[PDB]
DNA sequence: GGGACGTACTGACCGCGGAAGAGATTCAGAG
RNA sequence: GAUGUGUGCU
DNA sequence: CTCTGAATCTCTTCCAGCACACATCGGTCAGTACGTCCC
């Protein structure tokens, strides 16, 4: 490595070499003047530790003599380890015609095309933009074409808007754990610096918008195109190849939008009335004469596949929801109106496309789950779901019951001290008891939150559903379940400890109100225990991983 | 410098079809080998792709088939390892037809 | 109390616990480790002396060449900070060490001939601690960390189903000393003592107790006990211990009670334990059978031949029966061993040891250490006695010694600094007896068995390893050293010491950069506790235990302070009240805590002392006598959190804040979120950047206060007084009248640091915020920061938020920002790039700076001048030339751009300086000049003032006085007398003071003038500052104080964004389906109390805007700062002033500062109270707008302030593509990297994806045309600028590579066939 | 006039881990 | 350029 | 007079991916020209 200003640095053979040459020269000249043995012998065995030293290291002495504690390399290092010549250039190689950026999130591109920053389409295709230019003859040589792309004119962007049009690429997320690492989409300019990407895609990568980064990649020949566009497009993985799950399950907001969408109350505007399609339907919301949500009779005209691809058209007249009527009018041909009736949670829209797929086809699966995905972000946008501090209300039972139970742990401490009972057998009555107290609380609030709404209809009142902002986040199924819930408004039970075994003592408050220094301090421990788990899952995974896919 | 490390009527020529001596720069001299220091020309991915040797003045033993578990030397002649790293690093001696 | 400085902005806060003891000094711990390293001492308990003493005087052979220590010196600062740091050279200090040499007389007593004694000997160069507490070595500032390490000393501990799939529970010891080689006594499953040296092989632990002088007889007493035996007439028998004969059988049956006592065959209880004292039986009968059941102690003699009877450790047989009852013995010795009391485990080892001699025990050692070597007796015995009997290659600490005394019941924590010969047998019968069942081992999570190794013990050792290393030649040249002709200057080298300094604090594991990007993580970086380097662990052997949290942390290390990665609990960060100990442990205070009175005196408690008291929660009430408020509370023993009676307590822990750290200490209502989130809001409060004009944050914890006061960018006030001349960057204070000195005085100049380069490329500033006139207190802040204000901790900004969906944007992270932002500009931060050019020599021509190079046209050669430099601001852009070198275009690199703010030139001998370096010269000259211009006239007002006033006497007049000059009055005569004497006193006095600052001054300008040193085989250096100018955008990072980080999506127009029903727009909107998953409630409190602050904001400005009295003012001030239950924050402004009423209530337009402390917060209650005081809802949920339709929501929508960030995750330095750039040598492949033009890596998981599919085509190009074939890829070009399409297969040269590789190594291999 | 070892200045030359697999190792059951 | 040193994201 | 089939000591290998910034790659004995303060 010729350093700058003349001198230069060497590798570490070049160092064994010369110790092997200079030891054989001096051997030589040892034998031509008749040395005694055992300097001869002494040589001897200076030239073989060298040999030994030249062909491997770390195996006779560890000598290396190289520099301040760093074992030099040699040919066994060159090819064995991690960073041997196999797995870092034959296996993992290192490939131009690509490029990293930050990844981001935009809900007006289809499921068969993704957003591309424009310096970095203008850099990628630069052979592409060459040939074209030089074919048109707006360049004469290759240099003319360079300076006027370097110029950066107008008329460039419309010639890479001609060779793009057609011209799928590659996406890559660093940690590749299946088939589905690495899809297909076609690129659309947009001004920036950053990836937008499409919503339902996010689900398959695992790949949330805490700032994680993307490749892509570009291929060259028609062939490559061809693979592209027929095997890894995006359209044609709906399914995974583990189960016969969908993937294009919708994960979060879209399934906040519907559950809030198709949900009917006890009295709204205009209930009572009769439309005759979804259309005036839509007309009347958006007028704001009638809610979004009320019982409403409308007429609707379904289909059914009679013979073996043969529909029928028939009418009827239901008692269903206004926002339901609404969401009919992108359901396909195919499909029943007895697939809208329900509350349409997380798993009814999967079953939905499941039997959407398995009776339609390709193209109306993918136009229905678009349009599904468009209709759920308007409507969750027009929602206005927020949350505040009184979504969270506390049941007046929990301190009676703390109470009771702390007058069940003074009696049982009272009897123990007599030597009625073991050690043993008092921790377990008193983590029983503290169960019982918990399991009571969390139905306590239950109870206080699914059902505490009560309006009045037309004079006399009447219970219903609850229209909780977490109640409705927590039920729809988005995020969380109902052990979160329990931990943010009742008591989150008793913890563990680095030895496995609970403490007595149960951590007696919610995150409403505040937290003493020592249930933190405790609750510390099984956070950090996660978190160990969380870090090390992943180094052993991958050495799983490995084993299983080199031994067949 | 002379035939060593890195050579160039052992190796290869440094520049594409320049000898060493500089007295033949042409693409038509081909195989010309010099008279002051003897260098051909040809290309620099020759001499990439050529490979050197050395001499010995005394046999070496290979380490591989020497410290490996499955001792290839050790399974052939049936003797303890320890015993041949003595011998290969000169602590004792090998009765070879001393008489039976 | 309230100072000015702590007046203009009184933050709010709601404190019901009140202070009982302030926080002290944040960095207490690397300048107290380095004040107590450097500081001499008489008593050499520690520092230098402590290190000299233990390799000083020496003794040559027999020449009596004996070298002494005497004294030491301090060499003086060479430097100063500033220029010494923008030199990039280290902040050493010379070390001139005095010494004594004398030589005795040859072969006679103590007749010292000659007595050299050399003054201050010159040797090595040592750093120097920056006042913030850094070090500066090549333009950086390194940080020591305290690095986390086990307690020399002795433990035990228990391999616990490990192996041989039992029960088996051996137990082990372990001797770890300061310095030199482990001791190991561990156990097997056949029971037998092992002795091992660190990790070679083992061996029985009886050779070592042979190879001390011991006798098998003396060895078996030592361990075990005798039985008594006795031929009174015949039928030899024991006698009848009552312990002894508890647990045990009735063989054939107890000889108690006379005759007639247990049954044959029994487990005897303690009720005939109890009658064996009830009668007294000590020795009746036993028959012969029984006694033969077991093994003799001691040995025997026979008394006519004089042979032996039989052998140590040997069992009784028929044949030793005939032998003892033929020889006639009566008193008989045997070991009384058991199952359960006393096991055989020495008598079982002794026996199987082979070995019985003492030198045999030599050559087994000898052979175990150095294998095929030569058993000599003397060199035995010299590895024996040099192994861990020796004071040179073993030294175990005196804190070790202290730990081996406590850890075995000792009380003299006093003795020498080697191992004993009786400690060995001490710590094996200890372990002998914790096997028997007593007691039980520590395992590695006790405080008590960890200590933090400092900066100054570091320095000390490897100063040590320098003088031990360097005394071998020392001694070799004294061995030969001659008679008188030459001074010790030859006989010592100063080179090896200033070697392992430079090598320890340069290149180690240790030492690394400091991030100055934010003074938060300035301060968090230096009160760090690592657990990795020399003698700790690694990052990857460990593991499960060492990894988790032990009830001992609490108070002491933070809990919840952590970088979340492949280093979870070894990066651990050290608490706040916590303190070092003299010893080297964790101390933390508590209250003293009385019968029923809490005394606020404080204490302090370490991590052993803790497991014997019980110690109070700082959550309990008090009134005026310590007295509880409570019939008993909570407390804790030994990790056991539970309810304990109210008269038995002993302390009480001072604040609640003692759990936590600084780096968590700054999160507003942590008790409310999960630690999950807690940690990454605690890291990206560490990873924040700084803006253009900082802003304070709405809702604090207090704690920000007392951060930028110790932090290291600040001006704090060395001695109070009045604001002079304050223009842009120097500020002139004058010295109040009792903090002046005696004799001469003056005032006090400070130097603000300008714009300059950081650590991480970010800028740094500091600004005045004090106004001409004003007075000010002796310790207070003058200049803020990057990132303060008023001496105020603030990392980011603040604006509106809302949790609502809008469109799916907010779809996972994402967060919405509107236009108004990016326009107002309050997220714009500043980036410096530093650019260098070298000017080397080459034998073909020396390398010159010219300004004319061919190949490029007069447009690129515009802006440079007519040395070849471009001229001090200059809008640059990608490629342009900026240094014009020949044998060379150092140009931009392609990416960056912004203007140039500064150049830097450094030369050596050889080559003339150009007009730009004399120009910089001769500015740095004028200020040297002006300030001390400025400082002398400053201090010659008052010599001229005294000559007035002396003149005054006698004669002088008034009108006519001050016309002629103020020099011309010392022209001016008088009669002679003192008075005249004081004249020409005072003459002298100014002339020598003048004289002296022009000395100065010629230094001063001497110093810089003068030519500079630099790396050899190079001549000019040149140094360019790049600035850039960059805004927000969209994908850059952003996150809150509170984990919930996210990626900017898209930036809307201001209109499009909601608005209330005032027409205001609203801020960032943020995703609100993100807090019950990630259980981060925290922040909604927090924005109800920044809407809540915005709110008396708003009517505080109204009230302003429209003019009214200063009454109304005062008594809205007063309605809020007397809100909330009981508290401490009670101030009244009825006495400040008019003035300071409407500065204090102009400073509060902005918004009321809140602050909040940790583990007590505002309740509710108190916020929905302070919100009913505003004019806003009591939900804190307004309705919204759409500013597309113009329709009112559903549903009221919460709204308020959050606090934003801007962290160092720019968009535009991770966004990089590349077509075709430069290739490799030894592989024709790409690179990687930003820099150089690099390329991705399509990694080994990548090909399997692809695997999967069955793309074939693609995976041949991908790894095999744009990757590796030479031949190939240019024809691939040549087809595709062509239009042509098709691809072409190849050979992959890294194949070639691989083949020649392993035909290189000594094996045949070659492609087969065709 | 003047000179020759400091003062650089190079030439070169030798220097806090499992888990398995495979080589020793020893114990006993007799013979 | 190769190694080493850390630091930061997944 | 000793053989072989099982229980133990002892030596060798591996552990996910990606990005960024620093240091170091001949030290020292043996020749080889300039040079300045007394001689
Ligand atoms: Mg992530
Ligand atoms: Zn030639």
């Amino acid at each position: 490595v010729p350093l700058d200003g003349g001198r230069f640095a060497t590798s570490d053979l070049n160092d064994l070499y010369r110790r092997v040459i200079n030891r054989n020269n001096r051997l030589k000249r040892l034998l031509d003047l008749a040395a005694p043995d055992i300097i001869v012998r002494n040589e001897k065995r200076m030239l073989q530790e060298a040999v030994d030293a030249l062909l491997d290291n770390g195996r006779r002495g560890r000598a290396i003599t190289g520099s301040n504690k760093r074992p030099l390399k040699s040919l066994a290092d060159m090819i064995k380890g991690k960073q041997g010549r196999f797995r870092q250039n034959l296996l993992g190689k290192r490939v131009d015609y690509s490029g990293r950026s930050v990844i981001t999130v935009g809900p007006y591109l289809r499921l068969h095309q993704c957003g591309l920053p424009k310096k970095m389409a203008l850099e990628l295709f630069k052979p592409f933009i060459y040939g074209k230019l030089e074919l048109r003859g707006l360049a004469t040589t290759i240099k003319a074409a360079k300076k006027m792309v370097e110029r950066e004119e107008a008329v460039v962007w419309d010639i890479l808007d001609e060779v793009i049009r057609e011209h799928p690429v590659l996406l890559n997320r660093a940690p590749t754990l299946h088939r589905l690492g690495i899809q297909a989409f076609e690129p659309v300019l947009i001004e920036g610096k950053a990836i937008q990407l499409h919503p339902l895609v996010c689900a398959a990568y695992n790949a949330d918008f805490d700032g994680d980064q993307m490749a892509v990649h570009v291929p060259l020949t028609l062939e490559a195109q061809l693979e592209a566009r027929a095997l890894m497009m995006s359209t044609n993985n709906i399914l995974s190849p583990a189960n016969g799950e969908p993937i294009i399950v919708p994960s979060q907001d879209v399934v906040l939008g519907l559950y809030y969408m198709t949900r009917d109350c006890v009295n709204a505007k205009g209930e009572g009335m009769v439309l005759t399609g979804p259309k005036e339907a839509e007309r009347l919301y958006r007028s704001g004469l009638a809610s979004l949500h009320a019982r409403v009779k409308v007429r609707i005209t379904e289909y059914e596949k009679d013979a073996n691809g043969e529909l029928v058209a028939k009418t009827s007249l239901k008692d269903t929801t206004v926002g339901r009527a609404i969401l009919w009018m992108i359901v396909p041909k195919g499909l029943p109106y007895s697939i809208v009736n329900q509350a349409l949670g997380k798993k009814a829209i999967s079953k939905m496309l499941n039997t959407c797929y398995r009776i339609l086809g390709l193209k109306p699966t993918v136009i229905f789950a678009d349009q599904i995905m468009y209709t759920g972000f308007a409507y969750a946008a027009r929602s206005g779901a927020s949350v505040g501090i009184d979504d969270m209300v506390i049941p007046e039972k929990k301190h009676e019951i703390i109470s009771e139970a702390e007058a069940e742990v003074a009696e049982i401490q009272e009897q123990f001290q007599s030597g009625l009972v073991t050690a043993g057998e008092r921790y377990n009555k008193v983590i029983d008891i503290w169960a019982a107290a918990n399991d009571r609380v969390s139905k306590a609030m239950m109870d206080n939150l699914q059902t505490e709404t009560v309006i009045n209809r037309d004079g006399q009142e009447e219970k219903q559903v609850s229209f909780n902002s977490i109640y409705m986040m927590a039920d729809s199924g988005a995020r969380g379940s109902a052990a979160q819930i329990r931990q943010l408004a009742g008591m989150r039970g008793l913890m563990a400890k680095p030895d496995g075994s609970i403490i007595e003592t149960p951590i007696t408050a919610n995150f409403r109100e505040g937290l003493n220094v020592l249930q933190y301090f405790i609750s510390t421990h099984g956070a950090r225990k996660g978190l160990a788990d969380t870090a090390l899952k992943t180094a052993n995974s991958g050495y799983l991983t490995r084993r299983l896919v080199d031994v067949a | 410098e002379r035939d060593g490390l890195f050579c160039a009527r052992i190796f290869g020529p440094v520049k594409d079809y320049e000898c060493l001596c500089g007295k033949y720069k042409r693409l038509k001299h081909r195989g010309v080998i010099c008279e002051k220091c003897g260098v051909e020309v040809t290309q620099t991915k020759v001499r990439r792709e050529r490979m050197g040797h050395i001499e010995l003045a005394s046999p070496t033993a290979h380490i591989w088939f020497l410290k490996s578990l499955p001792s290839r030397i050790g399974l052939l002649l049936d003797m303890p390892l320890r015993d041949i790293e003595r011998v290969l690093y000169f602590e004792s001696y090998v009765v070879i037809e001393g008489g039976m | 109390v309230y100072s000015y400085t702590e007046k203009k902005r009184i933050r709010k806060d709601f404190g019901k616990r009140p202070q009982v003891l302030d926080v002290p000094y944040l960095l207490s711990i690397q300048l107290d480790s380095f004040q107590k390293f450097i500081e001499q001492d008489p008593e050499g308990q520690y520092g230098l002396e402590a290190a000299f003493r233990s390799v000083f005087p020496i003794q040559s052979y027999s020449g009596n060449s004996e070298l002494q220590y005497v004294s030491y010196r301090l060499g003086e600062p060479v430097f100063d900070v500033q220029e010494c740091q923008i030199r990039g050279v280290t902040y050493s200090a010379p070390l001139r060490v005095k010494l004594r040499l004398v030589i005795y007389e040859r072969e006679a007593p103590e007749g010292t001939v000659k007595d050299i004694k050399e003054q201050e000997v010159y040797m090595g160069e040592i750093p120097l601690m920056t006042d913030n507490g850094t070090f500066v070595i090549n333009g950086t500032e390194r940080v020591i960390v305290s690095q986390l390490h086990r307690s020399p000393g002795v433990f035990f501990d228990s391999d616990k189903g490990k192996t041989h799939s039992s029960g088996k529970v051996l137990y082990n010891a372990r001797i770890i000393p300061y310095r030199g080689s482990w001791l190991d006594f561990e156990f097997d499953p056949k029971d037998n003592l092992f002795v091992r040296i660190d990790r070679r092989r083992k061996l029985p632990a009886t050779i070592i107790l042979r190879a001390l002088n011991y006798t098998t007889e003396q060895i078996l007493d030592l361990f075990f006990e005798k039985v008594i035996f006795e031929i009174r007439d015949n039928k030899l028998q024991m006698e009848l211990v009552p312990e002894r004969l508890r647990g045990e059988t009735a063989s054939f049956d107890i000889e108690a009670n006379g005759k007639v006592y247990v049954e044959k065959g029994r487990r005897i209880t303690a009720r005939h334990i109890r009658q064996l004292e009830k009668d007294d039986v000590k020795l009746i009968e036993v028959p012969v059978e029984y006694i033969a059941g077991k093994v003799v102690a001691k040995d025997y003699i026979d008394e006519s031949t004089g042979e032996l009877i039989c052998a140590a450790n040997m069992e009784l047989s028929l044949d030793l029966l005939a032998k003892l009852s033929q020889s006639g013995h009566k008193r008989i010795e045997t070991l009384f061993t058991n199952d359960l009391d006393h096991g055989p485990y020495i008598s079982e080892t002794l026996r199987v040891d082979p070995t019985n001699d003492r030198l045999s025990a030599l050559v087994e050692i000898y052979r175990m250490m150095r294998p095929g070597e030569p058993p000599t007796r003397e060199a035995a015995e010299s590895l024996f006695e040099n192994l861990f009997f020796s004071e040179d290659r073993y030294d175990l600490s005196a804190v070790g010694r202290m730990k081996f005394n406590r850890s075995l019941l000792r009380e003299e924590i006093e003795g020498s600094g080697i191992l004993s010969k009786d400690d060995i047998i001490d710590v094996m019968k200890k372990l002998i007896d914790i096997r028997n069942g007593k007691g039980e081992v520590d395992d590695i999570d006790h405080l008590g068995n960890r200590r933090i190794r400092s900066v100054g013990e570091m320095a000390e050792n490897q100063f040590r390893v320098g003088l031990v290393r360097v005394e071998r030649a020392v001694k070799e040249r004294l061995s030969l050293g001659d008679l008188d002709t030459l001074m010790p200057q030859d006989m010592i080298n100063a080179k090896p010491i200033s070697a392992a300094v430079k090598e320890f604090f340069g290149s180690s594991q240790l030492s690394q950069f400091m991030d100055q990007n934010n003074p938060l993580s300035e301060i968090t970086h230096k009160r760090r506790i690592s657990a990795l380097g020399p003698g700790g662990l690694t990052r990857e052997r460990a593991g499960f235990e060492v990894r988790d949290v032990h009830p001992t942390h609490y108070g002491r290390v933070c809990p919840i302070e952590t970088p979340e990665g492949p280093n979870i609990g070894l990066i651990n960060s050290l608490s706040v009240y916590a303190q070092t100990n003299e010893y080297g442990f964790l101390e933390t205070p508590y209250r003293k805590v009385t019968d029923g009175v809490v005394t606020d005196e404080i204490h302090y408690l370490s991590a052993i002392e803790e497991g014997n008291y019980v110690i109070a929660q700082a959550n309990s009430n008090l009134d005026e006598e310590g007295h509880f408020v409570e019939d008993l509370v909570t407390c804790r023993s030994k990790g056991e959190s539970s309810l304990f009676s109210r008269d038995q307590v002993d302390y009480m822990d001072v604040s609640t804040q003692q759990v936590v750290s600084v780096g968590a200490s700054l999160i507003p209502f942590l008790e409310h979120d999960d630690a999950n989130r807690a940690l990454m809001g605690a890291n990206m409060q560490r990873q924040a950047v700084p803006t253009l004009r900082a802003d304070k944050p709405l809702v604090g914890t207090g704690m920000e206060r007392a951060v930028a006061v110790d932090s290291g960018v600040t001006a704090v006030a060395k001695r109070g007084g009045v604001v002079q001349y304050v223009d842009a960057s120097r500020i002139v204070i004058k010295v109040n009248e009792d903090e002046m000195y005696p004799g001469e005085a003056g005032i006090d100049i400070y130097n603000l640091t300008k714009y300059t380069r950081s650590n991480q490329n970010t800028c740094i500033n500091q600004m005045p915020c004090v106004s001409l006139g004003e007075p000010v207190e002796r310790g207070d802040v003058l200049a803020d920061g990057p990132s303060t204000d008023l001496g105020e901790l603030a990392l980011g900004q603040n604006m509106r938020v809302a949790f609502m969906p809008w469109n799916g944007y907010n779809f996972e992270d994402s967060i919405l920002v509107s236009e108004r932002v990016v326009q107002e500009d309050r997220f714009t931060t500043i980036h410096i790039q530093e650019l260098a050019c070298v000017s080397r020599d080459t034998k073909l021509g020396p390398e010159e700076i010219t300004a004319d190079i061919p190949n490029v046209g007069e447009a690129a050669l515009s802006k440079l001048d007519e040395s070849g430099i471009v001229y001090i601001g200059a809008e640059v852009t990608g490629g342009d030339i900026l240094v014009g070198k020949v044998t060379s275009s150092l140009r931009v690199p392609n990416g960056v751009s912004g203007t140039v703010i500064d150049v830097q030139v450094f030369t050596r001998d050889g080559v003339e300086k150009d007009k730009r370096a004399l120009e910089i010269e001769e500015m740095q000259l004028k200020q040297a000049k002006k300030d001390l211009s400025e400082e002398l006239q400053i201090l010659e007002a008052g010599l001229f003032s005294r000559i007035r006033a002396v003149l005054v006497a006698g004669g002088v007049e008034a009108e006519k006085l001050d016309k002629l000059p103020r020099d011309r009055w010392l022209e001016l005569g008088l009669t002679d007398e003192e008075k005249q004497n004081q004249l020409e006193q005072l003459a002298e006095q100014y002339d020598e003071l003048k004289h002296e600052f022009e000395k100065k001054l010629e230094a001063k300008r001497r110093k810089i003038t003068q030519g500079d040193d630099l790396a050899p085989g190079v001549l000019k250096i040149v140094k360019v500052y790049l600035a850039v100018k960059r805004r927000i955008q969209p994908g850059d990072k952003m996150a809150g104080r509170h984990g919930n980080k996210g990626v900017i999506s898209k930036i809307n127009p201001i209109e499009d964004m909601p608005y209330d029903e005032n027409g205001t727009p609203v801020d960032i909107v943020l995703n609100p389906l993100g807090v019950p998953s990630r259980m981060n409630i925290g922040q909604i409190l927090e924005t109800h109390l920044g809407m809540a602050a915005k709110g008396i904001g708003d009517k505080i400005n109204a009230m302003l805007k429209q003019q009214q009295e200063v009454a109304k003012l005062r008594e809205f001030i007063q309605r809020a700062y007397d809100l909330g239950a009981d508290v401490r924050q009670k101030v009244d402004l009825s006495t400040f002033s008019d003035e300071e009423v409407m500065r204090l209530a102009e400073n509060l337009r902005k918004g009321m500062p809140i602050a909040t402390p940790v583990f007590d917060g505002a309740k509710e209650a108190e916020i929905k109270e302070l919100l009913k005081l505003g004019d806003l809802p009591t939900s804190g949920q307004i309705r919204l707008y759409d500013g597309r339709t113009g329709e009112q929501f559903e549903r009221p929508v919460t709204v308020g302030y959050m606090y934003m960030l801007k962290l160092n995750h720019l968009v535009d330095d991770k966004m990089h593509a590349r077509s075709t750039g430069s290739y490799s040598l030894v592989t024709q492949q790409p690179l990687g990297g930003k820099a150089q033009f690099g390329g991705q890596r399509f990694g080994e998981m990548e090909v399997w994806a692809l695997e999967a599919y069955g793309a074939a085509y693609t995976l041949q190009e991908m790894l095999t045309v744009k990757s590796d074939d030479v031949n190939g890829r240019t024809k691939m070009y040549k087809n595709i600028v062509d239009g042509n399409h098709q691809m072409e297969p190849g050979m992959p040269e890294s194949f070639n590579v691989l083949l020649k590789e392993i035909r290189s190594l000594g094996i045949n291999i070659e492609l087969e066939d065709e």
